[PDB]
């Protein structure tokens, strides 16, 4: 098999206009292989399409990483009289993550074709693309592409000549990171506060407008056309088993050249930072910690970053997660407690307030963390903060509560000496 | 919402006059049974106790909450009125 | 940032507001995006349209959206106060929004914040006396690899330095529209100093297509 991963070639990259160096409109997209034999794919049938996705090993790129083929097949059932919808999650809210922005504004026609191919697999009549309101220019690029597809017969009535009717609607958010959560996104489309729903029912049974729905990430949907064209087996030839394919990575923070890049799954974290981002500022030995998969994932110290691979299973073993694969790098000049405290301040501002452990708990954690930044606390409070975070985790309606507990747990797990040392400094001034 | 004070049967007596004490305004009574409350496991036990003591009594059937059909998913109905407008 | 309303001469149910005839056509197209019987789905985009026409949301505007969509006014109020992009107080003609979340914090977004305050003579959360600029801090704007960045109205200005933002403000004071995007060497999210990928010509249609179509 393949024992080492990385060094992906440009022939096997999916998002070939990641940097907008080529034309993003239909003329460019068609020249790059989009919208090619889309009729053939549609007439092959939903079950064949779901087979290519199941075999590809594709997992959700939104942050939870559920196997996409299995998830999308929940809609593969007879209609009971309700319409069926595909919702594309373009809310891109997780701090550090900006991968979905590049697909929307530079490769919009892969998204539009992904909606059709993915929508057909589920038997949906339309796709709603929820894009955060701040991406005003990107959403306007996406509407231009949709108009081109409508005018070329690629979507709408009898899309691509397949005899299948499909509409692509774009709906903008109004400022809320919580509206990226799948059920909070659905409540937002329906015109309510972006407050998540409890489960059951699951969206595949009762979703947007009370109808069967599948919420899929922009990247998950956008790669689906190519997986069908080139085959699921070709996609599964990348990355470790159960960690298949090509992933978009955002390297930001204390790196020489922060950038977005497409690289093979299971690539070593060290290789990804040095090969593409130009290394850690001040050299690798200046590394202090990395948040691998966006602010919701716990940080890992330099010792773990030395050998860790970038996939779902590798990072779970390192007591974290792949998340959105947004790598925030912190060199030894960083005030680590402050950096994580600013992340809890973010979740405090983004909690919807619906359910008690997050409404009260996250705000509680923010107040404690602010005091930890100054050391104005006692060492006994570190274990209190750990216990408090454990009361939020797994007791909330949605995973935002979990995503606020994890960064706190990661800091306490790997940087407890820093916390206690700071407290000693504060006390000796007082 | 707690229901733990609805488990047992009770026997109480008719309420009689209370009046204001002229000195202090306190509530005076001449009814020796004004505070007497008895607890019973079942209606039959309470009725047997009343009969042997010679009291005329009124029995009232236990009122049990009706079983309800609760469905969280009804809050988001496609075409029914149970769709909620807020959470 | 009070989440209660108190009637005021410039913001009370009688404050004049109404959509233009042109915006009623846009509103009609918005409403047709959603199934019949679910017009309430249009609340967020119709509310945002009222802010684009008016610049902010007086309570009269919220009451107008509720009336058009046959939605209880409280349900519009809930949306107007839940989402942060709605302005329930008038803002400056240029609403500067500086991202200060950690990835932008790590790239010195505080120096950007300091520079704007010194050039405009305001603190965060204030409006200049000429009502041209309103300055606030915001959470991640989804441009992290391009930090530090700001958003002014509908545009992202990225890879900023204290000099760069002071220029953009000077351009906006004179009335010119400054081009959005990185102010450093690069154009978007490419690695600075040279592409480390996608240097080959893109493949053409039908490349690597599995047999059987
Ligand atoms: C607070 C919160 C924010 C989220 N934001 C996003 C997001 O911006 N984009 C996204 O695709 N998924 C986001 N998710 C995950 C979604 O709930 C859901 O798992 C995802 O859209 C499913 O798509 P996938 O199968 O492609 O991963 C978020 C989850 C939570 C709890
Ligand atoms: S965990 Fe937080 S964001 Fe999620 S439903 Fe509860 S209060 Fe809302
Ligand atoms: S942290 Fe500022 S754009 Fe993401």
């Amino acid at each position: 098999k393949k024992t080492s991963f990385g060094s992906l070639k440009d022939e096997d990259r999916i998002f070939t206009n990641l940097y907008g160096r080529h034309d993003w409109r239909l003329k460019g997209a068609q020249s790059r292989g989009d919208w090619y034999k889309t009729k053939e794919i549609l007439l092959k049938g939903p079950d064949w399409i779901l087979g290519e996705v199941k075999t590809s090993g594709l997992r959700g790129r939104g942050g939870a990483g559920f196997p996409t083929g299995l998830k999308w097949s929940f809609m593969n059932k007879p209609s009971d009289g309700r319409p069926k919808y595909l919702v594309v999650n373009a809310d891109e809210g997780e701090p550090g993550t900006c991968k979905d922005r590049e697909i929307i504004r530079h490769d919009p026609h892969k998204l539009v074709e992904g909606c059709l191919v993915g929508g057909r697999a589920m038997g949906a009549r339309a796709a709603y693309i929820y894009i955060r309101g701040e991406f005003y220019n990107e959403a306007s690029n996406l509407q231009v592409a949709i108009r081109e597809a409508y005018e070329a017969g690629l979507i709408g009535k009898n899309a691509c000549g397949s005899g299948y009717d499909f509409d692509v609607f774009v709906v903008r958010g109004a400022g809320a990171y919580i509206c990226g959560e799948e059920t909070a996104l659905i409540e937002s489309i329906e015109g309510k506060q972006g407050k998540p729903r409890l489960k059951p029912p699951f969206p595949a049974d009762v979703g947007v407008f009370g109808c069967p729905t599948t919420v899929a990430n922009v990247e998950t949907v956008a790669v689906s056309p190519t997986i069908c064209r080139r085959g699921g087996a070709w996609f599964a030839s990348f990355g470790r088993e159960r960690n298949s394919g090509t992933k978009l990575f955002n390297i930001s923070g204390h790196v020489n050249n922060p950038c977005t890049v497409e690289e093979e799954m299971s690539v070593p974290l060290k290789e990804l930072i040095e090969k593409h981002a130009g290394g850690v500022t001040g050299g690798w030995d200046n590394l202090l910690a990395v948040i691998p998969g966006g602010s919701s994932t716990p940080l890992i110290p330099k010792s773990v970053c030395e050998t860790v691979l970038m996939d779902f299973d590798a990072l779970i073993q390192a007591q974290t997660g792949l998340g959105t694969a947004a790598v925030i790098v912190m060199d030894r000049s960083t005030d680590i407690v402050k950096a994580i405290a600013r992340l809890i301040e973010f979740y405090k501002h983004e909690s919807c307030g619906q359910c008690t452990p997050c409404r009260e708990g996250v705000d509680w954690m923010n107040k404690v963390m602010a005091r930890f930044v100054r050391g104005d606390a006692r060492p006994a409070e570190i274990d209190s903060l750990w216990e408090i975070s454990k009361q939020i985790e797994g007791h909330t309606i949605c995973a935002l509560g979990d995503g606020a507990a994890w960064p706190v747990q990661g800091l306490i797990r790997h940087f407890r000496p820093e916390l206690e040392e700071r407290m000693q400094q504060f006390a000796q001034q007082h | 919402s707690g229901v733990n004070n609805t488990k047992k049967w009770k026997m109480e007596f008719d309420t009689r006059e209370r009046w204001e004490n002229p000195l202090m305004g306190w509530a005076s009574t001449a009814d020796p049974l004004s505070n007497l409350v008895l607890t019973f496991s079942t209606k039959e036990d309470a009725v047997a106790f009343a009969e042997k003591n010679g009291w005329s009594y009124d029995v009232e059937e236990r009122k049990v909450p009706k079983p309800k059909s609760k469905s969280y998913g009804a809050n988001f109905s496609w075409n029914k009125r149970t769709r909620v407008s807020t959470k | 940032a009070l989440f209660v309303h108190r009637d005021t001469p410039e913001n009370n149910p009688e404050t004049p507001f109404d959509f233009t005839p042109e915006n009623y056509k846009r509103i009609e197209a918005i409403v047709k995006n959603y199934p019949e019987g679910h017009k309430a789905a249009a609340v967020l985009p119709v509310l945002d349209l009222a802010q684009r026409q008016n610049g902010w949301l007086p309570i009269s505007a919220m009451n107008k959206v509720a009336e058009i969509l046959q939605v209880p006014p409280m349900r519009v109020y809930e949306v107007a106060t839940f989402y942060t992009m709605y302005n329930r107080k008038p803002v400056g003609k240029y609403h500067i929004q500086v991202c200060t979340t950690t990835p932008c914090m790590l790239r010195n977004s505080d120096s950007i914040l300091e520079a704007i305050q010194k050039k405009l003579g305001i603190k965060v959360g204030e409006t200049t006396p000429d009502k041209l600029f309103t300055l606030i801090e915001v959470e991640c704007l989804g441009a992290c690899v391009n930090a530090p960045m700001v958003q002014i109205n509908d545009n992202y200005y990225e890879d900023l330095t204290p000099k760069d933002i002071e220029e953009i403000i000077d351009e906006l004071k004179a009335g010119k529209i400054p081009k959005p995007g990185p102010r450093s060497g690069r154009f978007s999210c490419e690695p600075a100093g040279g592409l480390t990928s996608l240097t080959e010509p893109p493949k053409g249609p039908g490349f690597g297509v599995q047999a059987g179509l």
